[PDB]
């Protein structure tokens, strides 16, 4: 009855939600780790306090995993092509929004840890900027849920 | 159709030749002349 | 990776081989020992004739002098570098021009110093370093006008880019020549590091360490020498190149530094420099901080020869031959002054 | 980076076009038009076979020339201060050219399997002829690309060996082992091409 | 009646609305965070007063989220091809308008915060320029809402 | 009653699962090896302690191999297009998530070992960041398993 | 009977195995050799020890050859589309995994050889990292054999 | 009987055998002339001896011309696809082989003219390398003569 | 291709002949070798077109 190519777009949604979120979280983690290593030479005591960027980057991958698992569970043999489009759109939204959020978190956290190596008062501002760069992935997750659950 | 068998064969042959010509043109455009001469 | 292996030798392979062949002619430890064992400058030339140097000093007058030997070594290196540059292409041509900017900086400093003291620029020309010759005629026959000379530098010299650090030509008479020189050198080193990074690949990998160490040593020595002077900390911090590994808070701690103990504490955070500062006893009879930094610089320039497809070989060779010429001049000085005790202070290469 | 910008733009545009074209064909139920069967089948086996022979020879020669210039630049540069390089390190050039010799040998072996059909209908051309064209093309790709990479590798290693010999005579004898190892790859490619075209028969 | 592929462009509209808006907001946040990290070393007490560009980028992301959720709530199985195209156009409009607005916000915020670290009077000018860049995303949202509700 | 090209997507899933995971593991191992070599000249005693990033990249490669063998054993002549698409999605998910994790591990391991030469305390922070980077690939593996064992 | 074009994908599988494994081995040998030759002027007695990474790259080439021989012996003009796809996937897996392992071995071996010239203790660490990079090609061979024999 | 387009591939093979050989010989001539001009300013007596690489580039061009003339004299109205594609393969072989041989001759000659200027003994070594570089294009011509007369 | 060769060779030769007058004949010979490439192109073009 339904087209046989709908499961392809469904799995594309799942794999995108996972892959792009993983790429964003990986970029965030890599940039934040580079910054942490650079800053810890002179200010070792802040090595742990300067790990918030990495946790906030992993939260993006957790968003992507949530959407990917939702899509993978919703997958079945006879999903209408419209449902497959819904799942693909949810996956793309979560994945690419998380990728952008990972870019922002990586840059913000790198700059913030480097600055906090010199100015302790910048930590709260860095945390707020990281929250503002994380709500982007949160919005992507919200849209992905709204599309998938429909 | 957008393509026919003859068009497909011709396009692939012209694509290989375009790759070869692009490689050659790249290596030629990379030629540089000396800006100075020995005293 | 950039895969320079594929295309480096298209343009610069012959020069890579040539410069490596030239480097193979730098005196080794055995040759340095042989030269050290001499008694007179004539015997120094005699022993040196067996090395790659050959008969570079046979023509000149029998009563050899340290000045004559030094000028002949300088002339030989200038000839070799000029040959390489003349046979180089665009990217390596720019690399070699960047190498020469270092001496062009000192030459322009000499020109402005003489001009502000109302001395003929044509008469200042002979004292300039050959590798930084101002062949342009816009900066000649200036009529001893600092404004005209500044305009000439801006119009017809590769230092126009570095002279935008200043604000006007009045800066020439306002700021001290040492501060002008070091601001120019900071700008030049930053631009050189940027160019090497843009080149990327093995060039960046093998060259950025050398420029980074240059920046760090410049920071350390400027701090250690500006302690007793009127050079304020704010105006001193402007002279630290930002290429070094001290850029985050290291240069800042140095700027706030007010004593050699504080400079050493700053250097402690970086082990590579920690060892140099620890070995720099600085008391009579043992290696000084400058000597330790010379040893590290020679080591880095030698490690530059373990990479293959990169331009850093040429900068390393130029610096290593500069060090070798300095070593030979020092050995000749020890022979002439009969101070054989310190004859081992030369930094060996290979 | 103007030329690389042009290549990157062409690549990105082509693959964005391919992505959207595939999405369109799948979604609009026009997949039956995307007849890869019809492509591979109507496209004459002669095209594949002769492209394969041409690649087998041309890419092998390309790798041989790449390596020869890579190592000859270094040989001649080093020999300005130590001419013994020219007499000793010709072995690197010899290897780089053995790459092209393998190329021509495999071109001959592949070309020996060609034969006309006198048919145009795919059912008449048959599995034997279609697979013959495909396998000759694949063998040409294998030999040509393996030879290209082996020649470039031997050239890089030989430039290194010549530079090292310019400074110490007793090093080339030990560094030639890397050249031998790099040479083995061309032999592997030749063996695989021969295996591919072992049971190949056009006619 | 309606083609079975109509909802593809609607899901693409929702996904684009969220993704490009998130990309613009992420670029703005990253640039503003780099500027804040650079300035805070010398002028730390201005971090809170300087967080504004990140808030503007967040507002752009909120525009994108509004349009994406509206499209995802107006997306139905029997979606006419006309309405699917309307939703795709709304999504692209808001997404790319927010992307441009986020680029403007990032550049202007970085420059303005760096300048305000030296010239206090520049703060009000920075706010004015940021509002002028924000109204671009506002116009994108206007057009997207018009198209979606049409 | 299923297409004979159905197995193509599943085979590409297995091939991608191995290939992309291997590329990420190769990037991680190569970058970490360069870092270890650079830092070993001065601080030889830290080589074995610092070999951790290479181990983590190897674990990423093992994730890829696990999913690849699972797909290869799940393959069949009459594999429905649905199962083939599921295996393609799982393969892309694991391969590209492992690729991102390998990039992150490469950058973080390089920076971490180079810094730990200078700052001994940074070792544990580097381990935490590497754990996050590995967790990215673990998420990819989880999604791939969910997709490939439906 | 089976499609006339079926053998295309098995042919390309064998070709891809050989070509990409050859690319990886060639890069490994080239990088390691240009490292060894440059190093040996400084440390002439390390050449034979440092030859090992070249041998690992050759082993990558060997894996590619093995899988290519398997495919070229199991490939017939009338092989099912399924088997042709399996051989294409096995070829891609082995070839690209060997490519990644060859890149990793080249980078690691060159860096480690240069370091061993400076730090003899690093030889064992280099061998460990080289084994870890070689195990990637071994994984690729395992997956390729599973696919080609299935 | 035969397709009206069958002669296109043969015509293009002749055109390629001419054009790519001409490009390779032009590169050889240009690089060798650059080297000779750079050298001559100091060693005018070596111009005639050093003009050899230009001659070998001309020989590459001559091989290209020969194969192009063969194919152009073999083209006929009823040229079958078999002959047409044989000539296409011969043209590709000659053209690309001459291209690469000309590149090698140009590079080696530009190096060796300057080298011989410094070291007179390098002349024979340069000639030895150049003859190999030229017989690469000769191998191309040999394969072309095999093919176009298969 | 012949135009590329003639441009490169002629520019280098005319710039180097200001230094060494004896390079004129070498430049002329190299330019002849570059021109014969265009002449070969013309020969093949005639053979084809007038076929
Ligand atoms: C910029 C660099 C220079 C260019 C280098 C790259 C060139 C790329 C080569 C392009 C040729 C692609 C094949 C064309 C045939 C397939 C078309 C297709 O799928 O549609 C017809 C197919 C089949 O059509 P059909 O079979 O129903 O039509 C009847 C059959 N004919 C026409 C032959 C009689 O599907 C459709 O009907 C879709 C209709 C809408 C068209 C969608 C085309 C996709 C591309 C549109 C957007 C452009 C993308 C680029 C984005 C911007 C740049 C990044
Ligand atoms: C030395 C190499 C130099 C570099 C490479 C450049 C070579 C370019 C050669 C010309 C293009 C050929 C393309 C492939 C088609 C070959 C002909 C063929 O087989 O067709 C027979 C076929 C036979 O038809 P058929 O039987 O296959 O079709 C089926 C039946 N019908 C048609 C009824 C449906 O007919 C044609 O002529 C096909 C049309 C092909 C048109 C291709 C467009 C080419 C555009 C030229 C490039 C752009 C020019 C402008 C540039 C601007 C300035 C830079
Ligand atoms: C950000 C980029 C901007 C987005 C647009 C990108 C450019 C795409 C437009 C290319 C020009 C083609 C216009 C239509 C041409 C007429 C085609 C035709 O007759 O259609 C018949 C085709 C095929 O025939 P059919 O399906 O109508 O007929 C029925 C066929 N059976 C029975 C088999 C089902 O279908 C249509 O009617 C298509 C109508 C809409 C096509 C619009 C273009 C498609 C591509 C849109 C973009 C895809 C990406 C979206 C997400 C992007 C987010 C960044
Ligand atoms: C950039 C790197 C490369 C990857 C992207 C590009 C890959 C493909 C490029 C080549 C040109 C397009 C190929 C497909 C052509 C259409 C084939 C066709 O219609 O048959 C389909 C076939 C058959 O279609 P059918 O209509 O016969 O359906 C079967 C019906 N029965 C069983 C009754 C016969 O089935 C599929 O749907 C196969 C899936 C592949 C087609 C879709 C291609 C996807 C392109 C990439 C976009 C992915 C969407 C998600 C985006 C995010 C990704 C992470
Ligand atoms: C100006 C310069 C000179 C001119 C330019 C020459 C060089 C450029 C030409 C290169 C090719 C570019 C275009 C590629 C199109 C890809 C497929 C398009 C999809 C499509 O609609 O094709 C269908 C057929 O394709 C199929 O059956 C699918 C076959 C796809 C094979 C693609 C292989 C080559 C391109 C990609 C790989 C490149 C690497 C080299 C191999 C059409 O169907 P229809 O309606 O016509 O069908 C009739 C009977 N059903
Ligand atoms: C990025 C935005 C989106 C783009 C989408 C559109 C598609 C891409 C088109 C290019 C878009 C960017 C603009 C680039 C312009 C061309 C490249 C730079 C200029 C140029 O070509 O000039 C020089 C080469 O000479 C020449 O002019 C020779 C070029 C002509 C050769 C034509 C043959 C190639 C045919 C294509 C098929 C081959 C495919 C290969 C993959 C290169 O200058 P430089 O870099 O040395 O100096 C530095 C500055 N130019
Ligand atoms: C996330 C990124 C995207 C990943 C998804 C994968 C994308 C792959 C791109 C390729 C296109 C998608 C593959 C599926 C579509 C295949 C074409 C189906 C259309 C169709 O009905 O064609 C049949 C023939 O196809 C056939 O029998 C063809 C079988 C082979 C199809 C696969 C080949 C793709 C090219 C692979 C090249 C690999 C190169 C490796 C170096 C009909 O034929 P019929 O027998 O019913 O005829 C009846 C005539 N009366
Ligand atoms: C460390 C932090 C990020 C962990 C928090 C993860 C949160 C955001 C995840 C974990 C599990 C998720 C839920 C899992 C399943 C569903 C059911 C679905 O129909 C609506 C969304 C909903 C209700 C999800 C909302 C988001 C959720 C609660
Ligand atoms: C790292 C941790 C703390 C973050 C949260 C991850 C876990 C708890 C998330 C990721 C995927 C999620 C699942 C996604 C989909 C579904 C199907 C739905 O019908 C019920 C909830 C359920 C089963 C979710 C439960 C929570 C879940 C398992
Ligand atoms: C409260 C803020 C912080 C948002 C965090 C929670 C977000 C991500 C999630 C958790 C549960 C989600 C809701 C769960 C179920 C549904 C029903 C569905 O038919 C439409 C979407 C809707 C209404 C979801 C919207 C998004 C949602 C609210
Ligand atoms: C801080 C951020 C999350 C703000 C998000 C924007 C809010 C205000 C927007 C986004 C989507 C909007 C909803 C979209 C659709 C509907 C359904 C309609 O029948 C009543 C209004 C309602 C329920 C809207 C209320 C406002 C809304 C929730
Ligand atoms: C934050 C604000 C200023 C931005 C959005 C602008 C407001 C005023 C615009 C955007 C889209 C508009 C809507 C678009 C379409 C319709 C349908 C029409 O039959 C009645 C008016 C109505 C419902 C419009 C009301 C005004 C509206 C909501
Ligand atoms: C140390 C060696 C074994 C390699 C390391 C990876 C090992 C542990 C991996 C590679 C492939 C994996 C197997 C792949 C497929 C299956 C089928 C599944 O239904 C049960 C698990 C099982 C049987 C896996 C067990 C773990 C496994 C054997
Ligand atoms: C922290 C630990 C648990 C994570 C590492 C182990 C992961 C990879 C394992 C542990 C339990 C596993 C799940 C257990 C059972 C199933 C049911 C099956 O139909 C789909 C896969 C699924 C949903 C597995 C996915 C992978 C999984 C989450
Ligand atoms: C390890 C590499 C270098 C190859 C050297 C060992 C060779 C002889 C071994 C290793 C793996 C082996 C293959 C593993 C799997 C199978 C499937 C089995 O049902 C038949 C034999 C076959 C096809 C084996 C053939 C021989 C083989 C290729
Ligand atoms: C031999 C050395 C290199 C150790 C590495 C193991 C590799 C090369 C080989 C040796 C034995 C092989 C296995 C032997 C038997 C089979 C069964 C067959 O149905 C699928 C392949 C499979 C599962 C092979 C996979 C690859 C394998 C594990």
């Amino acid at each position: 009855n339904n087209p046989e190519y709908s499961s392809f777009f469904g799995v594309m949604g799942a794999s995108s939600a996972m892959v792009f979120s993983a790429m964003g979280a990986a970029y965030g983690t890599a940039k934040s780790g580079t910054g942490i290593a650079a800053m810890s030479v002179m200010r070792p005591e802040l090595i742990m306090k300067s790990i918030i960027p990495v946790v906030m980057a992993g939260i993006i991958a957790i968003y992507g995993l949530v959407v990917a698992v939702l899509i993978a569970n919703s997958l079945t043999d006879g999903i209408t092509l419209y449902r497959s489009f819904l799942q693909l759109g949810a996956g793309l939204s979560v994945g690419l929004s998380g990728l952008a959020a990972g870019f922002a978190i990586g840059i913000v956290g790198d700059a913030g840890v480097r600055g906090t190596a010199q100015q302790p008062r910048l930590f709260v501002g860095m945390i707020l900027i990281l929250i503002f760069a994380e709500v982007l992935g949160l919005y992507g997750l919200i849209v992905a849920l709204i599309l998938s659950t429909k | 159709g957008f393509f026919s068998p003859g068009i497909w064969m011709g396009l692939l042959t012209t694509l290989f030749m375009l790759f070869i010509f692009t490689y050659g043109l790249h290596m030629i455009l990379s030629l540089k002349t000396m800006d100075r001469f020995d005293d | 990776s950039f895969f320079p292996e594929l295309y480096f030798n298209v343009d610069n392979g012959y020069l890579e081989g040539l410069v490596r062949g030239l480097k193979a002619g730098v005196l080794s430890q055995a040759d340095y020992l042989n030269l050290v064992q001499c008694e007179t400058l004539e015997d120094l030339k005699l022993h040196l004739q067996s090395t790659d140097y050959g008969n570079f000093l046979a023509n000149e007058a029998s009563p050899l002098t340290v000045s004559v030997i030094d000028d002949k070594l300088k002339e030989k290196m200038v000839v070799e570098f000029r040959h390489m540059r003349n046979h180089a292409y665009e990217p390596l041509a720019s690399f070699l021009d960047f190498i020469t900017y270092s001496y062009m900086i000192d030459n322009v400093i000499l020109l402005i110093t003489g001009t502000l003291h109302q001395r003929s620029i044509a008469e200042l020309v002979p004292k300039c370093h050959p590798l930084g010759s101002f062949e342009q005629m816009e900066a000649v026959n200036i009529a001893q006008t600092p404004a005209e000379l500044y305009n000439a530098i801006l119009v017809d010299t590769p230092l126009a880019a570095f002279f935008q650090d200043c604000i006007s030509e009045q800066d020439l008479d306002e700021m001290n020549i040492e501060i002008i020189r070091n601001t120019l050198y900071k700008a030049y080193l930053e631009s050189f590091y940027k160019f090497c990074t843009l080149l990327g690949g093995t060039t960046a990998d093998a060259m950025c360490p050398i420029l980074e160490f240059e920046a760090d040593r410049r920071a350390f020595i400027i701090t250690i020498n500006s302690f007793g002077t009127e050079l304020s900390k704010e105006d001193r911090a402007k002279l630290f190149p930002h290429c070094g590994r001290l850029y985050p808070e290291g240069l800042a701690q140095l700027a706030r530094a007010d004593d050699y103990e504080q400079v050493k504490n700053v250097a402690d955070y970086y082990p590579e420099y920690k060892l140099l500062f620890e070995g720099a006893g600085s008391n009579p009879g043992d290696k000084t901080l400058e000597d330790r930094f010379f040893e590290h610089e020679v080591k880095l320039n030698k490690l530059a020869f373990l990479n293959q497809f990169h331009f850093g070989v040429f900068y390393a060779f130029v610096k290593l031959k500069e060090q070798e010429c300095r070593n030979i001049v020092w050995i000749a000085e020890c022979i002439a002054q009969r101070h054989r005790a310190k004859i081992d202070n030369y930094i060996p290469i290979f | 980076t103007g030329l690389e910008l042009l290549y990157l733009g062409i690549f990105v545009a082509f693959w964005a076009c391919m992505i959207v074209v595939g999405i369109c064909y799948t979604i609009f139920d026009l997949g039956f038009r995307f007849d890869v069967a019809w492509f591979l089948t109507e496209t004459s086996p002669f095209m594949w076979s002769n492209l394969g022979i041409g690649l087998a020879i041309s890419l092998s020669v390309v790798g041989a020339a790449w390596g020869i210039y890579i190592t000859g630049s270094s040989i001649i540069g080093g020999g300005v201060k130590a001419p013994r390089i020219k007499t000793k390190n010709l072995v690197s050039i010899i290897f780089c050219e053995a790459v092209a010799i393998y190329g021509i040998i495999m071109a001959i072996v592949i070309s020996n399997m060609a034969e006309p059909f006198s048919a145009t209908d795919p059912k008449a051309i048959g599995h034997r002829n279609y697979h013959a064209g495909y396998s000759m093309f694949g063998a040409g790709l294998t030999v040509g690309l393996s030879n290209l990479f082996c020649g470039v590798c031997v050239g890089i290693v030989g430039s290194g060996a010549a530079l090292a010999d310019a400074q110490n005579p007793s090093l080339f004898v030990k560094i030639l082992i890397v050249e031998i190892f790099g040479s083995a790859i061309g032999l592997f490619g030749v063996i695989v091409a021969i295996l591919q075209t072992s049971r190949v028969k056009m006619g």
